[PDB]
């Protein structure tokens, strides 16, 4: 009070000195139930993969993409992400996901990157320099190699020009390396551009088949629907917590509600358009949001000439949320309530007054 | 597969009064016993809505979408099954298909080649609404939405790449025109489509015994940007509304 | 509850203190207004138990013993006919004490004339 | 309409409070009216500017509310002084003042 | 008459409604003042000829 | 540019409305005094000095 009044002597009276803030204790972040996961089973766990010249592109939309399952797997040899970090993949949201799947050699995994040069980059699969996504590769000697030799995987060996980014070339026309016309027959200076791989299980690690899945993340002006799985903190009631329900955030005490919402309604507003009721997304129940008991802190004191005893009034604050007495004005601490009635010396409010005789109310 | 329908009878389109229909919930927010003023695409009160019949009448034209579409249906025996949404209605651009067949409702955003006269047929064993589907960007299968006995109100909006479908089912017993009353349309589904739509076409179902058109009637209204004053009761349903630009009393 | 907002708000100085002080002045002014209007007597007068006033009836303006609020029928009718950092401070004088002050004024002006306003 | 004078004061105070709450939903030229959205969607160099815009708008609204409350407080104080004068002169005595 | 200006002005809220309300209150207050001062009789008295 | 002009003009208009409210309060007090004089000096004889 001396600090607020800028004086070392305080006259008898009540002085509003501060404000009492209930501090938030927990953070409650409830978003909808984790359902409709993205079809990563049909990409990673596919029985057969495509050739690199005819790489499969799968469009992933309208689902929840859990990237932590892929990142924490020990089954992948390469998980190199370009243009984004793996840690924030599980949080961000994208409009569509392009999953390109193919099989290449062990030594050719390095060429699946922006700015690289090689047979795969120039003639089979070209990545843009400004690429946002991740390149995942793993050894598949167990599945894609047979003892006789697996010749079901093809790659383009020759093309007149380098491929554009995200281009698929499935043409089977004879490559013309010379001035002479090929005439459709494979003779001299004219070679068939698609050549088969010969995967065998007894091969070296640089020649063993590797399954590569490249995920391309783009953002377009359409509503982004491939989002990460927002985690849900367990619900805590009857305490002043910071709530985040389906992107609506605030601070309040969440108590049970008797308001019967219609099934399409999620939040509740009063006359002043402030959210005072809400529906929990995980469990369809209605919760009232009571604002935390913020109040004014007033100091009731007699003159410093008489005594140094003081009392504290928390305005509009119940006594269970802070010589403690409950008044309609608020909670009064440091004053002894008496049943006798005297003239008003220091006004407290709601018919309550304080005086010095100790400090009585 | 496409079939031209050449047995139609030429007739001018009808017009009628909207009365106090076309109101929908602007948001997913509960409000109790309060009056809320909102600025949104709303249908004007007592406006001129176009009236189309199915009786030999088979009205399936292509109409401009404008800023939103109010679809009213005085329906018996479930002739009306879905809608056609797009800009050019061909494979050049991307179009939205809404269909309700005998089992479920299917919503697809793809590059479709639409027929000039698309329809279904009734056991339901005739589907002649498209010839191709090339590049799909969104698929969504949901629960089925559905004297004239049923009144179906729908509101379609394209705002910020969001497609809002609002709907209401009403039990009516009026023979010919729209009944006069108040019924607020609940929001049914929001679609992440992100596509341009400027034209639409209704999808009907044929009755086969050539073809026969079942008795149905529908109304098209256009949404305009305006302000409504909505009344919310104790239970939180919109029971009455005021159009702020209709007359000075409501203003 | 934004800490960055409060840190930026501190750059603007003592605007918040001025607004709080002005509102506090208004709040104490309302109590002073009520004190000036109603608390003009320091003796709480009561009417005699027998309401023999020479034919004059004051039942509509005297407090009703049947009512818990100790208000007059006219006062009861009057009370029935009147229907983010924000707090509402309660008034210093409750409605019961204001009704008691009006009752004291009525008892003084009925039993003592204008004498109670100028002395004993 | 017998008790219109008290009802007008109650309606004006409630309406002013309602307007003060509804001023929070206005962005005042910022990208959003919510501080959390600005803090989460932008870096501190531009979030500082947007928060500053919200602060100046809300501060202007609060100053407007306090000013109109002060003017209404002056009016109510004048009315209360008149009421105290009527209490002293009409109830506690007989007044010769006409009307 | 600028529609862009009004669209930007709507971002600031109900300041204009408040100012219009205050001016309307002053305007009706002036008529109330004149009514209170001069219309203290409901009978129009006339002097004898 | 319109944001700068809007904030300047809004501040000017708010200042004008505040001045008008204060002057209206003063004129209301003067009118209440004039009504009191009309009641007590014209419609009756007043014993109040000056
Ligand atoms: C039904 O009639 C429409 C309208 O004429 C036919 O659409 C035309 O199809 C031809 C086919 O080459 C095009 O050249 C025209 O430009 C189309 N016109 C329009 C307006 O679309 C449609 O083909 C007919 N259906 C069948 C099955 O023949
Ligand atoms: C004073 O007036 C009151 C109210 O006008 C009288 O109370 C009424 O008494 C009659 C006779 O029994 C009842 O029918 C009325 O219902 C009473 N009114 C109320 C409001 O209770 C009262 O009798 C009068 N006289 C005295 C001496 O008190
Ligand atoms: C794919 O196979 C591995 C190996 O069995 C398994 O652990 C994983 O769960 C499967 N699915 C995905 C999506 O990786
Ligand atoms: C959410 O899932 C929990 C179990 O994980 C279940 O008890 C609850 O009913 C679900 N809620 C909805 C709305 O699906
Ligand atoms: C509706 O429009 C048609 C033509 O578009 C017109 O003939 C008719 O009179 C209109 N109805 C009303 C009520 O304006
Ligand atoms: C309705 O369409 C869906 C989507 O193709 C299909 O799965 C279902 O079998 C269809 N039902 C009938 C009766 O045709
Ligand atoms: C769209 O489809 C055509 C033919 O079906 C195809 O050539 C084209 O590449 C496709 N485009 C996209 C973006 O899918
Ligand atoms: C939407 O389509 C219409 C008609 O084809 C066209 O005029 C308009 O420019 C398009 N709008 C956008 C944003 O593509
Ligand atoms: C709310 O619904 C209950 C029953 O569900 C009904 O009795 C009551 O009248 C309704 N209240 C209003 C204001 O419509």
């Amino acid at each position: 009070t001396k600090c607020t009044l800028k004086s070392f002597t305080v006259e008898k009276g009540i002085y509003q000195t501060s404000n009492f803030r209930v501090q938030p204790t927990e953070s409650i972040v409830r978003f909808p139930n984790i359902t409709n996961l993205c079809p990563f089973g049909e990409v990673f766990n596919a029985t057969r993969f495509a050739s690199v010249y005819a790489w499969n592109r799968k469009r992933i939309s309208n689902c929840v993409a859990d990237y932590s399952v892929l990142y924490n797997s020990a089954s992948f040899s390469t998980f190199k992400c370009y243009g984004v970090s793996p840690t924030k993949l599980n949080d961000l949201c994208f409009t569509n996901v392009y999953a390109d799947s193919f099989v290449i050699r062990g030594d050719e995994v390095r060429q699946i990157a922006p700015g690289q040069t090689g047979k795969i980059a120039d003639y089979n699969y070209k990545l843009p320099d400004d690429f946002t996504g991740c390149v995942i590769a793993w050894n598949s000697n167990n599945l894609d190699s047979k003892v006789g030799g697996n010749y079901n995987y093809l790659y383009r060996l020759f093309r007149k020009s380098n491929l554009k980014p995200f281009e698929r070339d499935i043409s089977t026309e004879i490559y013309q390396a010379g001035s002479t016309p090929c005439n459709g027959v494979e003779g001299f200076n004219c070679y068939f551009p698609l050549q088969s791989y010969g995967f065998q299980p007894t091969y070296g690690v640089g020649y063993q088949p590797y399954r590569v899945v490249v995920l391309s993340f783009e953002l377009l002006h359409a509503p982004a629907t491939v989002c990460g799985p927002k985690k849900s903190t367990n619900l805590v009631k009857n305490k002043c917590v910071n709530f985040n329900f389906n992107g609506l955030t605030g601070t309040g005490v969440l108590t049970e509600s008797n308001k019967k919402f219609l099934p399409f309604q999620q939040f509740g507003r009063d006359i002043d358009d402030t959210t005072d009721a809400v529906r929990d997304p995980q469990t369809l129940e209605i919760l009232d949001i009571t604002p935390c008991s913020f109040g004014g802190v007033s100091v009731i004191t007699p003159g410093t000439n008489t005594s140094n005893q003081v009392a504290v009034l928390y305005q509009g604050v119940n006594c269970t949320e802070v010589n403690v007495f409950q008044t309609r004005a608020g909670c009064l601490i440091g004053a002894e309530h008496v049943n006798n009635s005297y003239e008003c010396d220091i006004p407290i409010g709601a018919g309550i007054c304080a005086s010095y005789q100790s400090i009585i109310a | 597969q496409c079939v031209n329908l050449t047995t139609r009878t030429q007739l001018p389109p009808a017009y009628t009064n909207s009365f106090t229909r076309g109101v929908y919930y602007p948001d997913k927010v509960f409000r109790s016993s309060v009056l809320h003023s909102t600025q949104d695409l709303f249908l004007p009160f007592f406006s001129n809505v176009t009236w189309f019949h199915a009786i030999k009448r088979f009205d399936n034209p292509v109409l401009p979408f404008n800023d939103g579409v109010y679809f009213a249906s005085t329906e018996k025996s479930n002739i009306i099954r879905g809608w056609i949404f797009g800009t050019t209605l061909d494979s050049k651009t991307q179009s939205l298909l809404i269909v309700n067949n005998a089992t479920n409702v299917v919503i697809k955003v793809c590059e479709f080649q639409f027929c000039n006269d698309p329809f279904l047929g009734v056991m339901e064993s005739e589907f002649r609404v498209y010839s191709s589907a090339n590049n799909c960007t969104f698929e969504y299968v949901s629960q089925p939405f559905l004297n004239f006995k049923n009144l179906r109100e729908f509101v379609f909006k394209n705002i910020d790449g969001y497609f809002k479908i609002y709907s209401k089912h009403t039990p009516i017993n009026l023979v010919r025109d729209l009944p006069q009353g108040f019924s607020a349309l609940e929001p049914l589904v929001d679609l992440p489509i992100g596509i341009n739509i400027t034209r639409f076409q209704t999808l009907l179902a044929l009755h086969r015994s050539g073809w026969t058109a079942g008795a149905a009637a529908y109304y098209v209204g256009y949404l305009q940007p305006r302000t409504f004053l909505l009344k919310y009761n104790e239970n939180g349903t919109i029971t009455d509304a005021v159009d702020c630009a209709l007359d000075p009393l409501s203003e | 509850d934004s800490t960055e907002c409060s840190n930026l708000l501190l750059q603007y100085g003592s605007f918040c203190t001025q607004l709080n002080r002005a509102l506090t002045g208004i709040a104490v002014e309302q109590d002073k207004n009520t004190q000036e209007v109603f608390a003009q007597v320091k003796q709480i007068y009561k009417t005699p138990p027998i309401k023999d006033f020479g034919g004059f009836n004051f039942s509509q303006i005297l407090p009703d013993p049947s009512k818990p609020s100790k208000r007059s029928p006219i006062e009861d009718l009057l009370f029935n006919k009147v229907t983010n950092g924000l707090t509402v401070l309660p008034p210093l004088l409750t409605d019961e004490m204001i009704a008691q002050y009006t009752s004291a004024l009525l008892a003084g002006t009925i039993t003592s004339g204008w004498t109670f306003g100028a002395g004993p | 309409s017998a008790l219109g004078k008290l009802q007008d004061v109650v309606n004006q105070n409630a309406q002013a409070l309602n307007t003060l709450v509804k001023q929070l939903s206005s962005n005042f030229g910022a990208i959003s009216s919510v501080l959390n959205d600005i803090l989460a969607r932008l870096d501190p160099p531009e979030a500082e500017v947007q928060i500053d815009r919200l602060i100046t708008g809300r501060l202007q609204s609060l100053q407007t509310y306090v000013t109109q409350q002060l003017i209404r407080a002056a009016e109510i104080r004048a009315s209360a002084n008149l009421a105290a004068t009527k209490m002293s002169e009409c109830v506690l005595g007989q007044s010769k003042r006409v009307d």
